[PDB]
RNA sequence: CGUCGCGAAGG
C-alpha cells in the first residue's frame, strides 16, 4: 500500500509537469518572471 | 448516478473498452460510444456527426440533470424540446459551410 | 434654443435593431412548406 | 414602340443617388463614421511624461494638456496647426489629473485645477506672471485623504438661494467622497459608500426654470452604486446594483451636461441620458435613464465586450451619440460605439491608426475635434467631420 | 487569337449532336430517373410512352397541359429531331420548352411530373443547350434528389459556376453557397428576368417566392456593411419588388413587402423613393392579409427615416389614398395591439397630415394620441401645427378638448411653443 | 458632374451607371463616344485623359441581351491636368522623361510612341523593421514636389531617383524600374526644408 | 430561489469574485459545469462556486450531492454573468472549481475564503 | 457546320480534308499546322513550327 | 503641505 502510494505521488508530480508543459504552449501574452498577462479569452 | 457525470462521459459512455484500450495505447479516443444510434448524430453526415454528438452530449447532460434532480416538474419536456431546437439548429448552421472553395 | 430643439431632436432616437451577416442564415430551415404571413412575421420578428 | 402603381419604378429611372447622404440626417450614420486626421496637438511644444489629462474649455478653443513630467500646457488648437499659450510648471509635484472649470454664474472665473498624487490640488486662475493657490486643508478629516490623486468638478445651486457656486469633489480612502468649495475651500459634506470608491460621476437634473439639482453617482467596487443628491445635505436618494459586473474601474454618465461638456447659462443644463460603467474585464454595461429611473435593478440597454483588456477611460460625445471607450493596458486599445443602436464603429480605429498605448481621450464641446493623449508623450487630435 | 477558343466555341455550339457511339452512349446516358446502364438502353418510344401516361396523370390533376399532349408530346415527335430543322423553328421549340419549364415548376414533388419531363430531357436535350431555364426553374428545391439529380445530369453554365463542386458528390449543395451564387449581381439581373417572365405568365407560387424571398433577405444581409454594393444592388431587388407589388396573388404581394422592409432597415433611403414605395404598396392593396402586412411596412419602413421631413406632412396624393384603402378605424386597433411595433414617426406624420388636410375628425388624432406613446420632438411638431390650425380656424370643442389634453401633459413644451408664437393669454383669448 | 449612363431604349432601363471617369472640376466627360458597329466606348474629359471601355459579350447564352456586364476599363493615355514642375530624362537612350507635375504626382513619359505613360504608384513599401509602414494610410497624394535628381548607374538594384517636395522636412526617393516609392526616405537632420538634392553618378 | 442554499452575503460574494479573478490571473481554476464535475469527481477541488441564476438551477445542483459525498466546500452566488466577468471569459458561466497547489501565491487567500465557505454549511 | 477558323498571326493557310470527310488538316505558310476535327471541337494535333 | 519601437476612415 505505501508503494502504491509512492507510485501515486510519482505520478501526480509527472502529469503535474507534463500538463504544465502541454498548457505553456496554449496562448496568452505570456512572460517568464509564471504569469499572464491579464486579458479575458474572448 | 447517471446525472452525476459530465457531458464527456455522457458523450462516451457506450464504447469505454475501445476507449480505455486507446488510452492505455498509443492512439486517439473514440468520439460516439452509445449515443451513435441516437436519431441525430445519424442526421448529421462526416465529422459532423462527431461535431453533434459532442454538442448532443451537453444538451443531453443538461436535459437529463433537469429531470432526474427537479422535483417539481410537469413532465411536459419543455427544455428537452428546447434543446431539442437549439441542437437542430446548431446541426443546420454547421452542415450549411461547405469546406470546398466555391 | 435651437440648439436644445436640435439635442432635443437627437436625444428623442430610439434603439434601432440593424441587420448584419447571419441575420437571415436561420430562415433556411423553416423555409419548407410555410405560409406567407408567418413568414413575414417572423422576419418582423428578426427585424424588430 | 410609342408616342407618349408606376411611381417608385418612374423614380428609380429618375434618379441614381439611393441615401440621404447631406448635412439632411443631424445624426451619425451606423458603423461607419467619417474622420479625418488632423496635426499633432504636441507638436510645437514637446511633452516628456504621459499624457494624463486632457480637456478643453467649455467656450474658448484652447486644450488642457497635464502629466507626469510635472508641467501642465494650455494649446490653443486648430487644423492646420496649434501652439502653445501659456506652459505652467509646478516643481515637486506631479498633476495626475488637471481640468478647467468656468463658473456658472459669472463666466469670468476660469479656474484650472491641478492634482496629482500629494495631498494637495492647485487653482489657477486666469484672466491674463500668473498666481495659483494651494488647496491643502480638508477642515476636519484629514484621517480620510491620503491622497488627491482623482477628483472632479461640478456646479452646485444651494436649494434655499440660487448662490450656484462650483465643487470639488475627492476620492476618498475606505469609502468616502468629499466635497468642497471650489472658491474659498470649505468642507461641505463627505458622503461615504462601503467597500471601495472607485470612481464616480456628476449627474444635472433641472427643477423648474434656472433652478437645478446635482446628483453624485458613485460606484462600488463590486458593482453596486449609490446616486445622490447633494443640492441638500448628502443622503442617499436611490441605490441600484449592476446586472452583473464585477471589477468595475470607471463610470461616466453623460449625454445631456456632465465635466466634458458643461453650460454657460444656467438654463442650458440638461438631465443626462445615458450612463456607461466600464469593469477591468474590458466589458461595458450602458444603460438609459428614461427606463432605469425607479427600477431599483435595471437591464443593460447594451453589454459591450469589444475591447478586451482593463478600460480606463470612457468619455461621451459632448451631445451624447459616440461612446469613448479606451483601455491603458495594451497598444492600440480604443474604441467608438454609436450611442443610440449601441453599435460599434468599425472603420476608423484600425491598425493603421497610431493611438498608441491610450492613456486619455478627450472631446471638445462644440467644434467635434477629439483629442488622444499615449504614452509616448504626445496628444493626436481627430477631427469628426459630421459635426 | 486561340484556334483552341475558336474551336472550343464550335465545340460548345455542336454539343446537342451524336457523331460516333460514344458521344452518343454519353450524350444519351445522360438521364432523370434511370442510372447509366438501364438509360443507355432505352429506345425512344419507351420514355416517350411512360411519359404519355405520365402527361396525362399531370393533366388530369392540372388543366393545362392537353396542349402540350396535342403539340409537343405528339407521336411525331418521337421522330422530330432537334438539330436538322431552322433556326426559327428552333426558337420557337426552345420558348415552348420554356414555357413547359415555368408551368411546371411547381410540381416537382410528384413522381408523375418527372416522368414527364424526363422525356423532353432525354430527346429535346434540354439537359445541355435549354439549361439555364431549367436550373433557375427549378432552383428553389435545392434540398432534393432531384435537384441533385438534375445537377449532375446537367454541366454547368458560366452564371451558376459555383455549383461546381457538387457534380459527382451526394451532399446536396447549401444555403450558404445558395446565397453565394445570388450574392453577383449578374446571376442577379438573369434571375429578375426570369422572375417578372413567370409574373406575367402568372404561374407565381408560395414556394418559390419563399425561396426567392429568403435568397434575396440574405443577399441584403450580405451586403448590410458594404454601401458601394448596397448602391449598386438598389435598382434590381427594388425594380421587381415594383414588377412584384403589380401582382395580385397575397403570396408575392407580401413577398414584395418582406423585400421592402428588410432593404429599408438595411439603408437609410430617400424619402422620396420611401414615399412612392407606400404609394405603390398602397395603390394595390386586395386581400387580408395584405392589409396587416402593408401596416407593418409602412410603419417600418416609415420609421426608417433619419434626418428632416422624416415627420412632415405626407402629401395629399398618397394621403387620401391612405384613408381610402386604410379607415381611421383599425388603425386604431393595429394600435391597441399588445406588443406594438416601432410606428411613431408614422404616427407623427399621420398626425399632422390629419391635422392639415382634413382638419374635420380630430375626435381621431385625439383618441390615437392618447393610446400611443409618443417622442417629444414629434409632439412639439404636432402642437406647433395645432397651433397653426386653431388660428387658422375656429376653436371647436374637440379642438380645445385635445389642447387642455396637450395642456395637462407637458406644460413646459406647449408654453415654450407658445413662447416661440405669442403668449398664452392670447391664446387662451382665442380659446 | 463626371458620370457616365448608359441607357437601354428596348427596355427604356439604366443598364451601367460609370462613375468619375474625369473629374468634374476640368469639366467632366466632354466627349464620349462609341464607334460604328463596335462594342468599345472611348471618353475624354478636360483633364488630360483618354480611356476606352469595353462591353463584353453577355453572360446567360439563351436571356442574352437582359444581363448586359458592366463595361470593363481598357487601354488609356493620359497627362496629369496641371503644368509640370520639373522634367528629367531617365535613360541615356532618350527614351523615356519624368515628369513632376503641379497636382502633386510623378509621371513617366515614353517619346517614341506613347503607349506607356504612366504613373507611378505611391504605395510605400514596409519599413524594414518587421514593423508597419510609415506616412498615410488613406490613399492621399504626396506634397507638391519640387526637385528631384535622376541618374542611371544602378538600376534595379536600389532606389535609382530622389526628390524634394514643397515644404516638407524630408526628401524622399522613388524607384525608376519597379516605378513606385523607395522604402528610405532622408531626413535633413536640422530641422529644415529641403530644397535642392543631387546624386552621385 | 428556494432549492439555493447556501448563497453569499453581498462582502463574501465581493472577497471570493476577487479571489477567483486573482485565480484566474495565475489559471488555477477549471470552469464550467462539466468540468467541475470532472475536476471534482477526479478530486483536486478546493471549493466549487456555482451561480444561482440560470433558469433551471438542476443544471448545476447535480454537482452538491457528489460535493457533499466528498466533503468539498461549495457556495452560490447570485450572478452568472458576475461569475463569467470574474473568471475570464466572454459567455456567462455557472460553475467554476479551484484546484489544488500548495505552491502558489494566493494560497492564504484561497485558504481563508475556504474557511469563510465551510463556515456556513 | 459552317465555320470559320480565322487566324491571323501566321501566314496565309492552307487546306486538306482527310479521305472521308471527318477531320480537317489546315497549314499556314509561316509555320502553322493544325489538325483536328471540325464538327467537333476536338483540336488533336497542333504544332507550331519556325519554318 | 516628508510624499509616493513604426503607424492621416486596414495590412
Amino acid at each position: 500500500v505505501k508503494q502504491h502510494l509512492q507510485r501515486e505521488t510519482q505520478l501526480k508530480q509527472v502529469q503535474q509537469r507534463m500538463d504544465a508543459q502541454r498548457e505553456l504552449l496554449k496562448k496568452g501574452s505570456k512572460k517568464k518572471i509564471f504569469k499572464w498577462k491579464k486579458q479575458r479569452k474572448r | 448516478s447517471l446525472a452525476k457525470s459530465p457531458a464527456s462521459t455522457i458523450q462516451i459512455l457506450g464504447a469505454e473498452k475501445a476507449l480505455f484500450r486507446a488510452l492505455k495505447t498509443k492512439h486517439d479516443t473514440p468520439k460516439y460510444g452509445l449515443l451513435y444510434h441516437a436519431s441525430l448524430v445519424g442526421q448529421a453526415t462526416g465529422k459532423n456527426k462527431g461535431k453533434i454528438a459532442r454538442v448532443l452530449a451537453a444538451k443531453a447532460a443538461v436535459s437529463l440533470r433537469y429531470d432526474a434532480l427537479a422535483e417539481d416538474r410537469d413532465d411536459s419536456g419543455d427544455i428537452g424540446l428546447e434543446s431539442r431546437a437549439k441542437v437542430e439548429n446548431r446541426l443546420s448552421q454547421l452542415e450549411g459551410r461547405d469546406l470546398r472553395t466555391t | 434654443d435651437e440648439e436644445d430643439i436640435a439635442l432635443e431632436f437627437i436625444n428623442g432616437e430610439k434603439k434601432d435593431k440593424l441587420v448584419n451577416m447571419n441575420s437571415f442564415t436561420s430562415m433556411f430551415d423553416n423555409i419548407q412548406n410555410v405560409q406567407m404571413d408567418t413568414f413575414f412575421d417572423r422576419v418582423m420578428k428578426v427585424l424588430t | 414602340d410609342e408616342s407618349d402603381i408606376n411611381a417608385l419604378t418612374k423614380i428609380l429611372s429618375t434618379t441614381y443617388n439611393y441615401k440621404d447622404t447631406l448635412s439632411n440626417s443631424k445624426l451619425l450614420p451606423p458603423k461607419k463614421l467619417d474622420i479625418v486626421r488632423l496635426k499633432d496637438a504636441n507638436a510645437s511644444h514637446p511633452s516628456h511624461s504621459a499624457i494624463q489629462s486632457l480637456s478643453f474649455h467649455p467656450s474658448k478653443p484652447l486644450l488642457l494638456t497635464g502629466g507626469y513630467d510635472k508641467t501642465l500646457r494650455i494649446y490653443h488648437i486648430d487644423g492646420k496647426t496649434n501652439h502653445l499659450v501659456t506652459s505652467l510648471h509646478l516643481v515637486g509635484s506631479p498633476i495626475q489629473t488637471c481640468t478647467f472649470y468656468t463658473s456658472l454664474s459669472n463666466q469670468n472665473q476660469q479656474n484650472i485645477f491641478t492634482a496629482g498624487r500629494r495631498r494637495y490640488m492647485h487653482s489657477w486662475d486666469l484672466s491674463l506672471t500668473a498666481k495659483i493657490e494651494k488647496f491643502s486643508r480638508l477642515y476636519g478629516h484629514e484621517s480620510t485623504q491620503r491622497s488627491f490623486e482623482n477628483f472632479k468638478v461640478a456646479h452646485l445651486q444651494n436649494s434655499q438661494t440660487n448662490s450656484v457656486h462650483g465643487i470639488v469633489l475627492l476620492q476618498g480612502n475606505n469609502g468616502w467622497i468629499n466635497i468642497l468649495h471650489s472658491t474659498s475651500g470649505l468642507w461641505l459634506m463627505g458622503c461615504k459608500i462601503e467597500g471601495v470608491i472607485t470612481d464616480f460621476c456628476i449627474d444635472y437634473q433641472p427643477i423648474s426654470r434656472g433652478k437645478f439639482r446635482t446628483i453624485l453617482i458613485a460606484v462600488n467596487a463590486y458593482g453596486e452604486v449609490w446616486e445622490f443628491d447633494l443640492n441638500k445635505n448628502g443622503h442617499v436618494i436611490r441605490r441600484w446594483k449592476d446586472q452583473g459586473g464585477v471589477g468595475i474601474t470607471k463610470i461616466q454618465v453623460g449625454g445631456g451636461t456632465t465635466t466634458t461638456c458643461p453650460a454657460l447659462q444656467i438654463s442650458k443644463i440638461k438631465q443626462n441620458r445615458w450612463l456607461a460603467v466600464g469593469s477591468e474585464s474590458g466589458f461595458v454595461n450602458l444603460y438609459d435613464r428614461n427606463n432605469a429611473m425607479t427600477s431599483s435593478t435595471p437591464t443593460p440597454v447594451a453589454a459591450l465586450d469589444q475591447l478586451t483588456t482593463t478600460i480606463s477611460n470612457l468619455q461621451f460625445s459632448p451631445d451624447g451619440q459616440i461612446l469613448c471607450m479606451a483601455s491603458r493596458a495594451v497598444k492600440d486599445a480604443l474604441r467608438l460605439v454609436h450611442l443610440p443602436s449601441c453599435s460599434v464603429f468599425s472603420n476608423w480605429p484600425t491598425s493603421g491608426t497610431p493611438l498608441g498605448k491610450v492613456t486619455s481621450v478627450a472631446f471638445s464641446p462644440s467644434g467635434g475635434l477629439l483629442a488622444v493623449g499615449n504614452e509616448q508623450g504626445k496628444v493626436r487630435l481627430w477631427k469628426l467631420n459630421h459635426y | 487569337s486561340s484556334l483552341s477558343d475558336q474551336l472550343a466555341q464550335v465545340a460548345s455550339n455542336n454539343a446537342t449532336v451524336a457523331l460516333d457511339r460514344k458521344r452518343r452512349q454519353k450524350l444519351h446516358s445522360a438521364s432523370l430517373i434511370y442510372n447509366s446502364k438501364t438509360a443507355a438502353t432505352q429506345d425512344y418510344d419507351f420514355i416517350f410512352e411512360n411519359a404519355s401516361k405520365a402527361l396525362e396523370e399531370l393533366s388530369q390533376i392540372e388543366p393545362k397541359f392537353a396542349i402540350f399532349s396535342r403539340t409537343l408530346f405528339s407521336e411525331s415527335s418521337i421522330s422530330l429531331d432537334r438539330n436538322v430543322q431552322t433556326k426559327e423553328e428552333i426558337k420557337d421549340l426552345d420558348n415552348a420548352i420554356n414555357a413547359y419549364l415555368l408551368l411546371a415548376s411547381s410540381k416537382w414533388y410528384l413522381a408523375p411530373t418527372l416522368h414527364a419531363t424526363e422525356w423532353l430531357v432525354r430527346r429535346f436535350q434540354i439537359h445541355v443547350k435549354n439549361t439555364e431555364m431549367l436550373l433557375l426553374s427549378t432552383l428553389n428545391y435545392y434540398q432534393t434528389p432531384v435537384f441533385k439529380r438534375i445537377l449532375s445530369i446537367i454541366k454547368l453554365p458560366p452564371l451558376f459556376n459555383c455549383l461546381s463542386n457538387f457534380v459527382r458528390s451526394e451532399k446536396p449543395p447549401t444555403a450558404l453557397t445558395m446565397i453565394k451564387l445570388f450574392n453577383d449581381m449578374d446571376f442577379l439581373k438573369l434571375y429578375t428576368s426570369y422572375l417578372d417572365q413567370c409574373i406575367k405568365h402568372n404561374a407565381t407560387y408560395t414556394n418559390q417566392l419563399l425561396f426567392t424571398t429568403c435568397c434575396f433577405i440574405n443577399v441584403v444581409a450580405f451586403n448590410s456593411n458594404n454601401d458601394e454594393k448596397l448602391n449598386q444592388l438598389v435598382p434590381i431587388l427594388l425594380e421587381i419588388s415594383a414588377k412584384l407589388l403589380a401582382s395580385k396573388s397575397k403570396d408575392c404581394q407580401i413577398a414584395a413587402h418582406t423585400i421592402l422592409v428588410v432593404f429599408a432597415t438595411a439603408l437609410p433611403l430617400k424619402k422620396t423613393i420611401i414615399l412612392a414605395a407606400m404609394e405603390t404598396i398602397l395603390s394595390n392593396l386586395d386581400a387580408k392579409e395584405a392589409k396587416h402586412s402593408a401596416l407593418l411596412t409602412i410603419c417600418k419602413l416609415f420609421q426608417t427615416l433619419k434626418g428632416q421631413g422624416n415627420v412632415d406632412q405626407l402629401p395629399s396624393k398618397i394621403f387620401k389614398l391612405f384613408d381610402s384603402k386604410f379607415d381611421t378605424v383599425s388603425i386604431l386597433t393595429f394600435l391597441d395591439k399588445e406588443d406594438k411595433p416601432v410606428c411613431d414617426k408614422f404616427i407623427t406624420s399621420y398626425t399632422r397630415s390629419i391635422a392639415r388636410y382634413d382638419r374635420s375628425k380630430l375626435n381621431i388624432i385625439l383618441s390615437l394620441l392618447k393610446k400611443i406613446r409618443l417622442e417629444r420632438y414629434e409632439v412639439r411638431l404636432i402642437i406647433t401645427d395645432l397651433i397653426y390650425l386653431s388660428e387658422i380656424l375656429e376653436d371647436k370643442s374637440q379642438l380645445v378638448e385635445l389642447f387642455e389634453y396637450f395642456i395637462s401633459i407637458n406644460e413646459d413644451l406647449v408654453l415654450k411653443c407658445l413662447k416661440s408664437l405669442g403668449l398664452t393669454g392670447e391664446l387662451f383669448e382665442i380659446r | 458632374s463626371g458620370d457616365l449612363i448608359f441607357y437601354d431604349l428596348d427596355r427604356r432601363s439604366r443598364i451601367h451607371v460609370l462613375k468619375n471617369i474625369h473629374r468634374e472640376s476640368y469639366g467632366g466627360v466632354t466627349q464620349a463616344t462609341f464607334l460604328n458597329g463596335q462594342p468599345i466606348i472611348v471618353t475624354s474629359g478636360g483633364d488630360n485623359s483618354l480611356k476606352e471601355y469595353v462591353f463584353d459579350p453577355s453572360l446567360s447564352q439563351g436571356s442574352g441581351d437582359v444581363v448586359v456586364q458592366p463595361p470593363r476599363y481598357l487601354r488609356s493615355r493620359g497627362g496629369h491636368s496641371q503644368p509640370p514642375s520639373y522634367i528629367a530624362f531617365a535613360d541615356s537612350q532618350s527614351h523615356f522623361m519624368l515628369s513632376a507635375s503641379k497636382d502633386r504626382s510623378l509621371w513617366s513619359f515614353s517619346l517614341r510612341k506613347d503607349a506607356q505613360s504612366q504613373e507611378m504608384s505611391q504605395r510605400l513599401h514596409k519599413k524594414q523593421d518587421g514593423g508597419r509602414v510609415g506616412g498615410s494610410t488613406i490613399k492621399s497624394k504626396f506634397p507638391e514636389i519640387v526637385a528631384l535628381a535622376i541618374e542611371n548607374a544602378r538600376i534595379g538594384e536600389w532606389e535609382n531617383i530622389i526628390t524634394a517636395h514643397k515644404d516638407e522636412k524630408f526628401a524622399r526617393t522613388w524607384d525608376m524600374r519597379n516605378k513606385r516609392v523607395g522604402r528610405w526616405t532622408f531626413d535633413t537632420t536640422d530641422d529644415g526644408f529641403v530644397k535642392s538634392v543631387a546624386m552621385s553618378q | 430561489n428556494p432549492k439555493a442554499f447556501p448563497l453569499a452575503d453581498a462582502a463574501l460574494t465581493q472577497q471570493i469574485l476577487d479571489v477567483v479573478q486573482q485565480a484566474a490571473n495565475l489559471r488555477q481554476l477549471k470552469k464550467g459545469a462539466n468540468e467541475a464535475t470532472k475536476t471534482l469527481n477526479r478530486g483536486i477541488s478546493e471549493f466549487i462556486i456555482m451561480a444561482a441564476d440560470c433558469e433551471p438551477i438542476e443544471i448545476l445542483l447535480h454537482l452538491p450531492l457528489l460535493c457533499e459525498d466528498k466533503n468539498v466546500p461549495y457556495v452560490f452566488v447570485p450572478s452568472r454573468v458576475a461569475l463569467g466577468r470574474a473568471c475570464g471569459v466572454s459567455r456567462p458561466v455557472i460553475a467554476a472549481s479551484i484546484t489544488t497547489n500548495d505552491a502558489s501565491a494566493i494560497k492564504t487567500q484561497i485558504y481563508a475564503v475556504k474557511d469563510k465557505i465551510e463556515t456556513l454549511l | 457546320k459552317a465555320l470559320d477558323l480565322s487566324l491571323k498571326e501566321f501566314g496565309p493557310y492552307h487546306i486538306k480534308y482527310a479521305k472521308n470527310g471527318t477531320h480537317l488538316l489546315i497549314t499556314g505558310r509561316k509555320g502553322h499546322v493544325a489538325s483536328m476535327d471540325w464538327r467537333k471541337g476536338q483540336l488533336r494535333a497542333e504544332l507550331f513550327l519556325n519554318e
